[PDB]
């Protein structure tokens, strides 16, 4: 890690660059984040959920450098890109998280994952159908009805969606 | 506290289905006795309810000093403050039982909130 | 030292048969280190060093602060008896380091509370 | 326990409030007072005497809230009244304290309580103290100059009326006490 | 660090043949801790001997602001200091592990003499 | 240090007669010791009455800085109080928590013998050395 | 109490402060007795004895007669030593020397203060095993002192027999300064 | 004293304090025997062995001949060969190389001098490119040095010898 790279390679100033690792710093001090403080980071998220599962679905999005661990540089990135970056990169690493298996490619069988890992995580106030959930994904976003949703018809998809643009852009104060 | 900036990674994983900004933050300066503490006021607020994580402790600042000043032990002290700090209430295995008890129930600290490391030697000279 | 502000509820119940002081913070410089207390709660116990008058002859009129050239560490336990009402005696430090000092501030060896005057014994 | 609403809902100034407040929070750290508390709260204000009690008395004086205990803000509120409110205040104050069982009417009866509790308080033997005036011949001179109309009984109206005729309970009430 | 003021005195045996410093301002809650410069390189990649510091230092106040505890800060400081890190035979055990933990030092680089202590009551 | 105020009653005995050694002066200022920021203060004198060591002595005119007018010491700021203390008491203690090792270092540092310690902790020295 | 000291003695408050400094070091007790008296020149000398001589310095005080000496006792005394006129000093160490306080010095008594000097000092150390005896000194300072030879020495004999001293006097004057 | 080392040598103040701090670190003894003095050395070079080489620095101090080097040798020593003319660095050699304090180096001596620094330095006294021979490299010294061919190099021969050589005299000032 340093600092005035981070600065210059990121949309961060200095100033919140070092909020954000005193953040880090904090919920590790090991400065090596592995899946299981990944998973107990989220224990606090929501009070009786359980975000086991869904913590390593978010912790494989990392890995990007492919070094065992998450280092806080990767952290920064994918929040340099969650909270400023453009739409398409904002996107991209969505459809990134829902790629399972790093393959550029959606179905049916990875998205159940994602969806049951995050209603773990929430309240595993319900009504809305597990299965029936990514049938309304896919019905509304693969575009000619192959069953499989790649990257462009993820991304032509959410352009057209006037409310999903807006949960996108609206939000970015460190 | 700084968890907050953890939760759009969760936010990023919805997308395709499923004092509002008026808070900076600064550190607090808490004169004890002479010696001058400084921290972050996040870190007080993090157990509220309790005399500085509260409102309470409006009461002892001065408007002058501009700080706030607490004629209380310095000493001990440093463990309520380290208690915000790391979740962690230590006993110092040095300091009179009476002498720290008396010092947790003015900052409202309830007396076994104490580590497993600490309420050990909190049993055997108390 | 804030019970005179009871008072009043007692003065109340008479009624029918039967400026003031300002306070401020004083500064007490010790080898460095720069205490600070309430005077009243100085004055708490007067006729010693701190509480009584004997002080002047430790205030500088320059660095406008009352100046000791002694022990910090001991210091603490002195004023924080001055404070709560108990002395304790430090676990860790020397007997002798800290009667020297109780001698000092004009504080008599004993008037250690039930907690320490157990310790104070095993070590003297 | 919110400072800048006492300081609206009371007679005091934020500083005078908070060297009240730390008065308060000495005599008691727990932050809520019982009777125990009140009794050894006043074991200093004499040497050797027992205002055990009078504390009683004090206390459910209080607990106007009725929430078992007294809290800081009650405390300075009694005060603000005690040291800064109108006569009327003031003597509206001292009236319940009197008035034990709360029910607006002051008699013999329990006038004599409060008075050989506050001699308890202080040295109607006490070694030294020796006193000779009874806790009676003390109600007495309160009813024959308190009750207006004979009839044993002091209501509110009439010992309001009676103290405002009286030119020293008047300005006692009134020399501008200093909370600092 | 200083040992470079040496060498001229071996160098001067082969004829014949063959950028200053700074004190540092540590504010650790509050105790303004001073060092030169050069004490904290003297263990680079550990927190303050590395680059990692410059995550707290303050623009402003022109200080490294740390909002730990200031006592165990002392052995830390003072590993810098003379090699040894020494364990306070008072401390708790968690609570300077945790500390030593944060700034980078490996829990037994403590010497022979605290070692000992380090082992009967951890 | 504030012994020479009490030889003028000396002094006095021998007026009518008087080989001896009972004979303006110089000032006196509060000096200060930055010790790893824990900025010290002691009066001159206090710090003369054991010459030959390096507070004591002349070796501290290498740890005086110019700016900051100060002496700095980059030492451990706690172990110096016992040895500023020695200065004040004639007694140098042991402090019954530090590491044996932790403290004789700092001794050999500022120019004090390992036992000088008094008859309280030479005790306790000894006991866990 | 600080400013009266400062206006019934010669000395500053700055001076005064100093000097309070200085004693409640040697005693903190605050409170003089023999046995501080006695210990508090302990130092004075290195291998030395000035036991005795502490005994004749007490009970040059107790001025006051309250069993010990206080502190306002301590520096009267120095105000009188390091400032006060001649005749003051010098009715002082008269007061030390007549040790049964009558006004009179005798040869028996001004032995004991000389042996208890001696004492304190050491005249066997390292010079040589007595300079000159006590007796030898007694004898020069009566036959330089008593006028008429009476044997016997009063104050005003003392101070005339001083003021005729240049070196005794110039001695007597040069300007102390607590500091 | 601090105020009679910069009159009497050639630092400044502020340079005489950082060599103070310098030394008073190496060792908080204040008086350096040899046993600090090799040690000190230790670090000098990984794994070499400096201990034969420290006595020759050793006893090329003690000049005082109070048994130890204190401090103020050690700057003279230092103001000599850092600030001093290149006669006077020259000397500082020539002494260091005369072992016994006679004046004079003969082939018994600077064998022993080359021999403890290739022991400091690591060095093999036998390496594959025969060259490196210290007995090879005494020689060269001398054959290069000692004018006349007596086998013996005095102050005058070691002196003339280092100023006709033009790099062992750049060697000698920068
Ligand atoms: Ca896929
Ligand atoms: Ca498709
Ligand atoms: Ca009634
Ligand atoms: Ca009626
Ligand atoms: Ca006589
Ligand atoms: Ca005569
Ligand atoms: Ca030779
Ligand atoms: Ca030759
Ligand atoms: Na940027
Ligand atoms: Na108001
Ligand atoms: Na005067
Ligand atoms: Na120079
Ligand atoms: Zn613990
Ligand atoms: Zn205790
Ligand atoms: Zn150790
Ligand atoms: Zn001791």
């Amino acid at each position: 890690e340093g600092l005035e790279q981070l600065e210059a390679q990121t949309n961060f100033t200095k100033r919140e660059l070092q909020v954000l690792y005193r953040g880090f710093k904090n919920e590790c001090p090991s400065g090596v984040v592995n899946e299981d403080t990944f998973k107990q980071i989220y224990a606090q998220f929501f009070p009786h959920g359980d975000a086991s599962t869904y913590a390593h679905y978010l912790f494989n999005a990392f890995d990007t450098t492919q070094t065992g661990s998450v280092k806080f540089e990767d952290f920064v990135t994918a929040l340099s890109i969650l909270l400023r970056g453009t739409v398409h990169e904002k996107l991209r690493w969505t459809f990134n998280l829902y790629d399972i298996n790093k393959d550029g490619y959606i179905n049916k069988e990875e998205m159940m994952d994602i969806v049951k890992a995050i209603y773990d995580m929430m309240g595993a106030l319900a009504e809305d159908t597990p299965r029936q959930h990514v049938d309304v994904f896919f019905q509304k976003m693969d575009k000619n009805k192959d069953g499989i949703v790649t990257l462009d018809e993820f991304l032509e998809s959410c352009q057209e969606d006037d409310n999903i643009m807006r949960s996108l852009q609206l939000f970015q104060n460190v | 506290a700084g968890v907050a900036a953890w939760l759009p990674f969760a936010r990023a994983a919805a997308i395709g289905w499923m004092d509002k900004n008026k808070r900076q933050d600064e550190l607090i300066v808490l004169n004890v006795s002479g010696r001058r503490f400084q921290t972050w006021r996040t870190t007080l607020e993090r157990y509220p309810d309790t005399l500085l994580g509260s409102t309470e402790k409006e009461f002892f600042f001065n408007e002058d000093t501009k700080e706030y000043f607490f004629d209380r032990d310095p000493e001990v002290f440093r463990c309520v403050l380290n208690f915000y700090r790391t979740g962690k209430l230590h006993y110092p295995r040095y300091e009179c039982i009476s002498a720290y008890d008396d010092e947790l129930a003015f900052y409202g600290i309830l007396p076994e909130i104490i580590g497993d490391c600490c309420y050990e030697e909190y049993k055997d000279r108390k």
